[PDB]
């Protein structure tokens, strides 16, 4: 995408989302990141939406194939093919974050957003990991989420949607990856309760955003308890 | 369990 | 896919469908066709399912982008990119049919199936065509559907699901491509009525198949009248 | 108008 203008890549990412062409969307946003400039709030969301949808489809396919495999070499070979593709996309996202989105992100909102992404893509790698580096992958996810949590608690109100989504995802990490269901439940409960107590400060539109994510926390708590 | 969606929808 | 066994390609196409990985499915089935052997009934369905789903998603995206365009150069450029990809997939399918599925298909069921596909992929090309060859593309679709119709009327009962689906699709061609809504309505009505009169000959399972497609014909008639 | 689906569903 080196020959396309940054603004054109952003415009085409928005069109790709409208057309539900998420692989294209991700390629346009990778090109935009590689222009070397920082991303605005809206642009960060385009980047996340694109890759979350691409990897989300790969994860769903990997889960279908892994179930069939658990129940000739073809099933294993094809699960491995999908797994390698998934790992490649995660590595690409992590590479964008490391070169050089995180290091240039100084504001709490941007830095937390990117560290949350870093935790998420290591978590997706951990979902399929089985080898000698699996513990290190889990710890890489944990470390990214923890740094994001530390910044968010110092710099953002408890209703901030990025802070809430980070806590939501880190709680999923604890439950599904780290074998720490009590930590997952504790984090979700404390996050929900501290957000509830801060809703009185919010406008109608901010209230809607914060309560939407609070409901996602509650949905998980209902499933886990 | 659910993680954060890409968009509010 | 030249190094993968035919049977493994077929097995992986089935897995890809279960995992909703239709691009993979199409690539596996292209590899299977290129082994040079004829396809069984089940294998013909795998080929059609794979490419119908791939091109169906491209068509939906092209329609979103074309609507935005009708309402800088970026929208046109991106619509053109999706259009070229769509044309490439249609050309690939038509190439498989021409080399050499149709020429080796002697039984009415296989030959009608492939000629129906040929009509469909020329119809998809016609949906996006605007240049000097647009009339020829439309006529190529018409000619393929017509040959399939002629064989089906001589060799298949009026309830045969391939005969019914062919008539359904040719009726859509008349309405949406050829600007012949009366021909579309006439074909759908006569097809429906002749199938109705033959249902008494069918088993429960065949009855279910034929009535399902009859309902699709009726749905179109209700929309068109 | 609808054309034939890939599968009965
Ligand atoms: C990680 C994260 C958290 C929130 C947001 S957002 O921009 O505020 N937004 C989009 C994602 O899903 C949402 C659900 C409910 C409220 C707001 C959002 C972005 C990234
Ligand atoms: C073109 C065509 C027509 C029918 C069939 S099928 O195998 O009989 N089948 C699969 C496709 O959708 C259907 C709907 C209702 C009944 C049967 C089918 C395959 C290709
Ligand atoms: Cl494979
Ligand atoms: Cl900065
Ligand atoms: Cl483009
Ligand atoms: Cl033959
Ligand atoms: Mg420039
Ligand atoms: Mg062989």
């Amino acid at each position: 995408m080196g020959s396309m203008e940054r603004a054109s890549l952003i415009q085409k990412a928005k069109l790709a989302e409208q057309a539900e062409r998420y692989e294209d969307m991700a390629a346009f946003m990778k090109g935009a990141v590689e222009k070397g400039e920082e991303l605005s709030c809206e642009e960060r969301n385009l980047l996340s939406v694109a890759y979350k949808n691409v990897v989300g489809g790969q994860r769903a396919a990997w889960r279908v194939l892994s179930s069939i495999e658990q129940k000739g070499p073809e099933v294993r070979e094809y699960r491995e093919k999908v797994e390698t593709e998934l790992q490649g996309v995660c590595d690409t996202v992590l590479g964008l974050l490391d070169s050089h989105l995180i290091k240039e992100a100084g504001d709490a909102e941007s830095r937390v957003f990117y560290l949350k992404m870093k935790g998420d893509y290591y978590r997706y790698l951990a979902e399929v990991a089985t080898g000698d580096d699996k513990k290190r992958i889990i710890d890489s996810a944990r470390s990214a989420y923890q740094e994001a949590m530390d910044i968010s608690k110092k710099e953002m109100p408890p209703t901030n949607p990025i802070r809430l989504g980070l806590a939501l995802n880190f709680s999923v990490f604890h439950y599904e990856i780290a074998n720490s269901p009590e930590e997952a439940i504790s984090l979700a409960k404390t996050t929900f309760d501290e957000a509830m107590a801060d809703l009185h400060t919010l406008s109608e539109d901010s209230y809607k955003d914060s309560t939407l994510i609070m409901q996602l926390l509650r949905d998980n708590l209902t499933l886990w308890t | 369990a659910g993680s954060i969606p890409g968009r509010r929808s």
